[PDB]
């Protein structure tokens, strides 16, 4: 879903 | 002020941010997605007014997270600017800019922005 | 581009701030007037991208200056987010956001949005 | 879509806004204050996506309002930019830009950016 | 000065935009690429001061483009927030904010921010 | 309190 | 280069 | 005319 650190990115995509 | 900045706080998106303000106006920290990991933990330095008015004014501050640790790197950079407001429902109300490293070409859509509200709880 | 980023820089306003970036992604430094009086010199803090893409693409980065110093406090802070150019004519073309500390009721009215570009010359 | 966002919205800081979206596009309507008060209501014009993806995505729009009307002036102007959300909490989450006209040496403070979410009740 | 915005403009993307300013407030026209062609015009509408301050301030104005005409559809819509400045290089400066239709899941990145400068060369 | 219309003004000031 | 309408997209990408 | 830091104020107003 979120693929950058600022949304919450926890794993990789 | 200082011991009202200081400490953990939450984003409505999932975010954690832990902060120390310096006597002087500093502002260091971590910015991170999920607790114990160290893939997702960003550092973050900013300032903050250290003697803001006594007249019920928020404190006036902003801080950086360069998205590049030792693990990953989005190529992009995010300022949060806003104001701390203390009290029984504490919280730091900002309006952020996130810009990502373009070609010349693709400089014109290079910024988002947006709002986040942090809270302590 | 630490070496790239490092010395100082104008603005079409007439300010000039000298910065510094580590190796480690950090940025500090002073932002003051064209004159560079005292009174005028404020403590500016931010991060940027130590490993930018080799596409040629710019640099992201981004700073903050709490507006108070050892003479003067105008409650407010401001946050640069942008990218630098290297080259030639190296440039680092930014957007802003100015909030100054109010009371809840001026909270909308609380922050001022602008672009700025600075240049080595 | 036209029949979701035909119709009386409010903010939440006490402005309501009454709208009509044309089958093309277009968006026209009033900005008020307060009801039964010509002096508060203001002229509203915009544009909207008329087809948007059905993928569950927002729909696109934006609408100005110069706020000059037949009794006053305030020498500025405010776009909103966001998506309309359907459902049975629906809402247009929005951010603006409100410019006021300055002098040349006032340009630089002359915009103020900022966010506002309507809903239906 | 609704006899100074009408007509056509130019930024330094490579777009016009011929607009006509109506004794009433109203803004109306069309947003095209360089070259003109059919498929790249879109519907312009908005609105400005039409009683400008005389001490020498910038006439406010504002504009919305939703990126959908009869042969394409973006799904976004841009607003610019501004002002015209008259006289021998008259020029319309402005930030603009492009929001584009997303899901809940994308919509923290779906407004783009920057700023356009219009001549009329 | 509020003197610009949008934070919704309803009396001068 | 350009892909959207606003940076003066003439023929679609 | 600048009364503010950021437009280079260098004497208070």
């Amino acid at each position: 879903r979120c693929c950058h650190p600022q949304c919450g990115m926890v794993e990789e995509c | 002020a200082e011991a009202g900045i200081t400490g953990t706080w939450y984003n409505q998106l999932g975010s954690t941010f832990i902060v120390t303000a310096g006597a002087d106006g500093a502002l260091t920290g971590t910015y991170e997605s999920a607790v114990g990991n160290a893939e997702s933990r960003y550092v973050l330095t900013g300032r903050y007014d250290s003697a803001p008015a006594t007249d019920g004014s928020g404190t006036a501050l902003g801080w950086t997270v360069a998205w590049k640790n030792n693990y990953r790197n989005a190529h992009s950079a995010t300022t949060w600017s806003g104001q701390y407001v203390g009290g029984a429902e504490a919280r730091i109300n900002t309006q952020w800019l996130l810009t990502s490293g373009t070609t010349e070409a693709n400089a014109w859509k290079s910024t988002l922005v947006g709002h986040d509200t942090f809270t302590k709880v």
